[PDB]
Formats: structure tokens, sequence, C-alpha cells
């Protein structure tokens, strides 16, 4: 970019929310950054909105998953607008009047009979639910392992914020009156919204494709009681059957497992024979599958890799190669967090700056991960999909010289002690205006001159945000391209509004002969010496 | 409630009544969940005879 301007559109949608929600009563976001570990900006009041482009598929496929909940906090309530729950703006109708947005989906969730990795106490009220409805309505009562719904109500009964006429709302759905509703026919909610995408995607022209995850973090409890014995994996894989009975539309499931090693928090549970008892589990299911549904419109099964060197190995991936896996999701990022590393890092990154610092999870790369996958595990780039974050991750107290941060300091984010969002980072930090990539309101933008990521910066105690860019993501597109995967994967479809979705069709080279354009805000930013912490130790 | 129908039946669903003339009757109930066929059934009463109304505003001008 050669001496060259480009100028900033008037607004930014700018409907109801944000205008009034600056002053609500646990928002405390200053534009100098904070130790806030609450702030609720909706997404629609800095959008740049998506644009329409010749949408021929013969590329690595861009992806979204999706969770329930905007206004995304622990123990959720009852109601909506009104801080507890919100929507942050998300009506399904940008992705209505914008079909063709996404090459998959992947929903998420059920739960599991007995496992209380999901939720010991108010999932198996549900379960209580159906273990009393269905002898009443002469159907069977189901064991551990059975697959269960999460929130009857907020699955199905709701008609809001879905793309629904307001009529649809149906409020009998509660935990001992729901059981006749759990099939495709009386879909509903967004269970309802989905199905309708489809048909409407066909209507205008080309499909999609819908998967669903089981498992997660905190999520997997009983997969150590599921694959390790038969006993458990029979009512699970005729819950799976019976599943894809009641719901056609789905194309594929994915156990979501976090590790084969260990991983995960305390409530997951693992032994080092789950890592072959998890390839015994997915063949059963895989000849199940098989054996009802055919091989002309089978459903597709995939797994979540860990992206450290270590536990790609625990994944075990060279076995079940052998056993039947369709793609692999390299979930390479949480490299970094704002508590629980010990100095200021990046949450992913293209390049390593050399080493992983104090052997840490900071310091890492997506460039280390395929490397020894392509090789040494032998794995074809066209089963490996790259997975990508659409927020920050924030820090405190840093120094850009020597990285030392405040041990205990919970960084401003979105949300509840959660990861700031980059439409509220434009909103108040940073340049997309004016033919410069760099911070304003008295923020800086860094560039690190042994990785070449970007970071956030601010010169009072030391408010610090790693974030991804327009200029990284037209990067890590072309990147992608050439690096022959079989796609690219967003983490939640709900957290932007066009800024960082449309840099994305932009760089896996979609086109049309716009909203907004970005040429001289593809500079990169302050070119800071942020050393490897094996850089500050020398 | 009728603007519900308008903003998505012709936001993607038919450019206008008046392309209504392709249809066959189960064609057409195939594609509509319950909060159009639960307000839609008597539709191709009206609606075809619409996809006929058209017809000589074209021709009766002979003269």
């Amino acid at each position: 970019v050669k001496p060259t301007e480009n100028i900033p559109s008037p607004i930014l949608v700018e409907d109801k929310y944000t205008e009034e929600t600056y002053s609500r009563p646990d928002v405390n976001f200053k534009e100098d950054g904070s130790q806030g570990n609450l702030s609720y900006t909706a997404t629609r009041v800095c959008a740049p909105m998506y644009n329409h482009y010749v949408g021929d598929k013969t590329k690595p496929k861009l992806s979204a998953y999706i969770t329930d909940w905007c206004q995304y906090d622990a123990r959720l309530d009852g109601g909506g607008s009104k801080e507890e729950e919100r929507g942050r703006g998300f009506d399904l109708a940008t992705l209505m009047q914008n079909p063709a947005t996404y090459d998959r989906l992947i929903f998420s969730f059920l739960g599991i009979c007995g496992d209380i990795g999901n939720k010991s106490k108010k999932v198996q009220e549900v379960w209580d639910g159906w273990n009393a409805q269905a002898p009443s309505l002469g159907l069977p009562q189901i064991g551990k392992g059975h697959i269960v719904p999460l929130d009857p109500y907020g699955d199905l009964g709701t008609a809001r914020n879905v793309g629904l006429p307001p009529e649809s709302a149906d409020t009998s759905i509660e935990s001992g009156t729901f059981l006749p509703y759990y099939q495709q026919n009386r879909a509903a909610g967004l269970l309802g919204g989905l199905r309708e995408l489809q048909k409407k995607a066909h209507a205008m022209g080309h499909k999609l494709d819908l998967a669903f995850s089981i498992g997660g973090w905190s999520l997997s409890s009983y997969f150590s009681a599921l694959a390790e014995n038969p006993d458990e994996r029979r009512v699970f894989v005729a819950s799976v059957v019976d599943f894809f009975v009641r719901f056609p539309m789905f194309s594929c499931v994915d156990i979501d497992w976090e590790y084969p090693g260990g991983g995960g928090d305390e409530g997951n549970i693992s032994s080092d024979k789950d890592g072959e008892n998890y390839v015994l589990l997915i063949k059963e299911l895989r000849s199940a599958l098989d054996s009802r549904f055919g091989y002309s419109n089978r459903k597709e099964i995939s797994i979540a890799c860990s992206g450290v060197k270590a536990k790609l190995k625990k994944s075990n991936i060279d076995q079940l190669v052998a056993n039947g896996l369709d793609n692999i999701y390299l979930m390479s990022y949480d490299f970094f967090g704002t508590i629980w590393a010990d100095y200021i890092g990046h949450h992913t990154n293209l390049y390593s700056p050399k080493d992983p610092g104090e052997q840490e999870l900071f310091d890492l790369s997506a460039e280390a991960a395929i490397d020894y996958l392509h090789n040494e595990l032998g794995i074809p780039m066209e089963k490996i999909h790259l997975g990508y974050a659409n927020y920050g991750r924030s820090a405190v107290g840093g120094d850009l010289t020597t990285r030392q941060y405040t041990k205990n300091g919970p960084a401003l984010g979105t949300m509840e002690n959660g990861a700031p969002e980059f439409f509220d980072i434009v909103k108040n930090y940073m340049d997309a205006e004016h033919s410069l990539s760099m911070g304003k309101n008295g923020f800086v933008l860094m560039t690190d001159t042994n990785a070449d990521a970007d970071f956030l910066f601010s010169e009072a105690k030391g408010h610090f945000i790693s974030l991804d860019t327009p200029r990284t993501v037209k990067q890590k597109g072309e990147y992608a391209a050439k690096n022959k995967l079989g796609g690219v994967f967003s983490w939640s479809g709900d957290q932007d509004c066009g800024l960082l979705a449309n840099a994305a069709r932009e760089g896996l080279g979609y086109v049309a002969d716009e909203t907004i354009d970005m040429g001289p805000l593809y500079n990169p930013g302050k070119e800071i010496y942020l050393k490897s912490i094996s850089e500050i130790k020398s | 409630y009728s603007q519900s129908l308008a903003d998505t039946l012709l936001g993607l669903g038919y450019r206008s009544i008046f392309d209504i003339a392709k249809v066959s009757r189960q064609r057409f109930i195939k594609r509509h969940d319950e909060s159009l066929l639960g307000n839609g059934a008597v539709i191709f009463d009206k609606a075809v005879s619409m996809a006929n109304q058209v017809l000589q505003k074209y021709r009766k001008n002979r003269l």
C-alpha cells in the first residue's frame, strides 16, 4: 500500500441497544481499558454488514459453530432484554437475508442420562420429565447413556429472535409435558429457524451442511463410562439412531471430548485406556449408522484435535484413520487466557516467535501442528480444518519488554468473566476509519517483531488486548487456501456483524466486479520487540 | 399478521403472486410450515384466480 487513502461509513447500522446500554449498571467499559470483568455493548451498532459474492465451492470450506445464549453468563435465568439475558442484537434475520453466509454450521448440544459432566441436577430433571411423562404416554423410559434435551421450553417453546412469526410461541413445553414435540414434524424455536434456512438456501440456489456437537471443556464426565463398556454404548448408539429417526435434517454428529489424554475440567473423567475406548465407541457407532442409514445419504463423523504437540499424540489419529474418520478439526487456540499464564500472551497466531517460552501454552502457533500431522501422522490436508476464535483476550499490568502481568487481575471483556469482542474494540480503542492501522481515545496498536502478530496496548497501569484484525484474517484465508485444508471454522457465529467475516470471504478469494473497504487498513502496527520468555530470561 | 408472510414469501420464496402460475397444489403445499400451512390452505381459491387476473388488461384495448 504505496501512498493511498480510504474513507469510513457515516453510520454502522446503529439500531436500538448500545446508545442506551452504555449506562447499564455493570458496564465498566473505560475506553482507556480496565479490570472491569463485565460489559454489554450490542453487535448491531458497530456493524459493517455482509456483501454478496460468486460462491464457487472448489475452496477450503468456511464454516461456523453456534451456542444458544447471547448474554452468556454462569447460572442462567428465565426471560430476556434486561441484563440477566439479552439477545446482543443477534436476530437470525441477518442470516435469513444472507442464507449463503456459511458452507457448514455446527450446532450444540445434547445431554446424556447419568452424565453429571453436562449437569448433575437440572438436565437430569428433564430426564425425570421423560421418565414420568413417557410411561403416561405409553412410551419407554430411558436409561444411563441415552441422549436428552437441555431446555425444552428454550429449545422448542420460544419464538422471538429465531426468525419466527409471533403466534408460533408454544408455552406448554415444560418438564412434565414435552416428549410429544420431540421430532422434526413439530420443529420450533431455533430448531425451526435452522430447518427453515436449509429450505430457503436451496429455494434461492445452493444447499447447507448441518452438524451437531455433544460435550466440551466441562462437559466430558460420562465419556469414560460410555466408551469403556458395551452396556452404556448400546443405549447411546440406539439413542443416536433414535435421534436421526426423530430429526433427519442433520448431516453429521461429533463428540467433543476434552481430552483423550486428560485436558478439561476436574468434572471430566479419563483413563489412559479411554484414548483407545473412543476408537471402539466411534467404530461401533459408524457400524450401526452404516447399518441403519446406508451409504448414499450417510451421516458424517469428525474429531476435535488439540493444537498442542504432546496432546495431538494422545488424540491417537493414526489409529482412527484406519477405524473410520471423515475430518480432523485443528482447534489450535486458547494458547493464552487472561488469568492462567504468568505473563501476557496471544490466543494463537500463524508463526511462533521462536520457542514456547517456559514450555508453556504461550508462544505457540498454528505453524507447529500441521508439520507433524501431515508427515509423522501422514494426514491429508483435505481432512484437516483450521479453527479460530472471533474475539480478543485481555490482560493488565503489562510491559512489552518483560511481559510481567498483575498475577490475579481479571482484565476487561464483554459479557461476564469472558473475552472482549472486536466490534466493542473498534467502538472504543481502534481505528477502522482513516488510512492507518492504529489505536484511538488513548489506546495503541502493536505488532511483535518476533511472531508478527498484532495486539492492543495502553499506557496507564498497563491494559493489554490480544486480538485478530482485517489484515491477519485477509492473510489467514490466503494461507489456508495454499495450505490445502478441507476448511476453516469460526467460534461462535453470533459474535460478528461483518467485520472479519467479510475479510474471510475476501481472504479465501470469493469475488464480484461494497458496504466498506480496507486497503490502507491492511498495513501493520508499531513494530515492538515482544520477546519470548526465553528472550526475557536471556 | 399478514405482513409476516409478505416479508419472506416476497423476500425470497416467490418474486410475486403472478409466479404462482408455476404450481400444482401438492408442489405448493409441501414447502410450507405450520405458520404458513395453518393459514394458507384457502390461498389457491383466490391466488390462482390472481394468476389469471392480469389476463385481458393488455388485450381489452383491441380498439
